[PDB]
């Protein structure tokens, strides 16, 4: 629920002051495992890999909430971790349903002295 | 998640039963079986291969079932159904 | 589906493509220094006899215009295996060349592949060939050539077939005409524009002879090298693709079944527990 | 099914223990852990890998450990068991 904390103080800001926040937020790879460790311990039946069942929902409410109102704007910029090098992972693949841009920093472009991490192809 | 495309197919009877014609799209399933997949956990019911329920075939079918093309003398209506899914690696 | 199983596979595929590339950097490599030897060795006499018979007027009114109805193939192929299609295509026209009519063509070929691929198809037609060229050279290119001149008299003609190494990409099949040692004699004698007097014509016309003959032998020689290599990097590189796509689809297969493990496994001990 | 191979076996010592010699050749053994599974899951005992039962192993363990060459004092008998085995992939 640390996430969604720091979102709570995002949306005063979008809300009230009506002014656009930028919600920096750690890899969500440890959010959605937060989410299944809290799960199992209640003792609900965990996903396919792990995950716990209300992966969607719980989620899908933190992906939801972050969205453009008339008041203002919530721009959520959030590591992705790929846990073994999976795209077909639960966790990445429902978070790239949501995500609208994408963008990879590369290493090699730091070693060739330009210090964009950004990649020009990668990113789309 | 699981209920809204029971409800959206029944709005489609409702043109394919009046002689009309009617064209119901259904966004990615894939969606619902999650939702169903989730009840089904917290209901305590045995999961199957990649932890779907078994009767995971008989959601979707009983819902695509009922998108057909109705007779004349029942009025000639029809009901097109367009289902998505998503493939993750396209396997 | 038994992920010990695919990643030995995966395992497998990745050291083929690992030293398919490595072969493409050594198929580059040695194409240069063909490449370097051929630039420096091309066009050497080549046609210089042929010129100068045709400045030999006299010659032509003499000339002996007949239709060679024996002739002798030689084609000249890599021993190397696993050095593209190359070889594959010079023993596949000779073999259509072949095929057509036997018995009117001796086949001394040249290079492991294809010899070993002709033999099979034509047993008892080819006699001999030339295999394990250490280095390609002009007194080794003369050393076939004269090979070429003794197996030569039993035919009306000798043609060579061989790679012609145009770009480094692209390599066409180029085949040329050379008249034995009979029928350049007989017409060597009608010599008298190009008067032959320091050494006299009896021992000109066998020597020019050798010219003409180990010209044409030592320009194929390095065309085919060259072609060789150029063919053997693009093969690897071809291969290297092949090898990254195959593997590249395997891990995902490995992932999806990695996941379908822990799927399996986590509902036995659910099973276990629930009870 | 269960019953089957030991019911068979007890069969094979008759010659066995008469100085007799015999063969018994047991089929396919996997079903018969299936239906030693499907005894042990519908008794409502906890299931182990795979779903069978824990003590599946002492099954086929004890039924061929029972083919022996009895000494001369006994008879000099002997039973020969060819069991076989179904595999799914050759895994």
């Amino acid at each position: 629920r640390v996430g969604l904390t720091g979102l709570t103080v995002a949306e005063y800001f979008r809300d009230e002051e009506g002014k656009d926040v930028l919600l920096f937020v750690d890899n969500i790879f440890r959010f959605t495992q937060a989410c299944s460790e809290v799960s199992a311990l209640l003792g609900r039946i965990p996903s396919a890999v792990g995950y716990q069942p209300t992966l969607a929902t719980d989620l899908g409410a933190l992906q939801e909430r972050i969205t453009t109102t008339q008041k203002g704007s919530i721009t959520s910029v959030q590591a992705i971790y790929v846990p073994a090098d999976d795209l077909t992972d639960p966790a990445p693949a429902t978070t790239f349903a949501h995500l609208d841009a994408t963008t990879v920093l590369n290493r090699g472009l730091t070693e060739l002295g330009i210090y964009p991490a950004v990649d020009p192809l990668d990113s789309t | 998640q699981f209920l809204a495309p029971y409800s959206g197919c029944a709005i489609g009877e409702f043109f394919r039963d009046n002689g009309k014609h009617a064209l119901i799209i259904y966004d990615d399933l894939s969606k619902q079986a999650v939702a169903y997949r989730q009840m089904s956990l917290l209901l305590r019911r045995p999961p199957g291969r990649e932890a779907y329920p078994g009767d995971v075939f008989y959601l979707h079918s009983r819902l695509l079932e009922r998108a057909a093309k109705m007779n004349d003398s029942l009025g000639g209506g029809s009901l097109t159904a367009l289902p998505v899914i998503e493939t993750q690696a396209g396997d | 589906a038994n992920l010990k199983q695919l990643k030995i596979r995966m395992k497998a595929i990745g050291s083929i493509k690992k030293i398919t590339k490595a072969m493409k950097m050594v198929a580059a490599s040695k194409m240069k220094a063909e490449t370097s030897r051929l630039e420096n060795g091309r066009n050497f006499a080549v046609g210089s006899v042929q010129k100068m018979l045709e400045n030999e007027s006299y010659v032509q009114k003499k000339k002996s215009t007949t239709a060679p109805k024996s002739t002798l193939l030689v084609p000249i192929t890599s021993d190397k295996g696993l050095c593209g299609s190359v070889n594959s295509s010079i023993v596949r026209e000779v073999k259509r060349l072949a095929l057509n009519n036997r018995s009117a063509f001796g086949l001394l070929p040249v290079g492991e592949k294809g010899s070993s691929g002709l033999s099979r198809p034509f047993p008892d037609l080819l006699k001999s060939s030339i295999v394990n060229i250490q280095n390609v050279n002009f007194p080794t290119a003369a050393a076939i050539a004269h090979q070429v001149s003794t197996q030569g008299a039993g035919y009306d003609q000798v043609t060579l077939i061989y790679n012609h190494f145009k770009n480094a990409i692209s390599y066409v099949v180029k085949h040329q005409e050379l008249l034995p040692r009979a029928q350049f004699l007989n017409l060597f004698k009608y010599v008298t524009r190009h008067e032959a007097v320091e050494p006299e014509l009896e021992y000109s016309k066998n020597y020019f002879f050798e010219l003409y003959m180990a010209s044409s032998v030592y320009n194929a020689l390095l065309n085919s090298s060259a072609s060789e290599q150029a063919s053997r990097m693009n093969a690897m590189e071809n291969a290297s693709k092949n090898a990254g796509e195959i593997l590249s689809k395997l891990t995902l297969d490995y992932n999806k079944a990695r996941q379908a493990k822990i799927t399996m496994e986590l509902i036995e001990i659910i099973s276990g527990a629930s009870i």
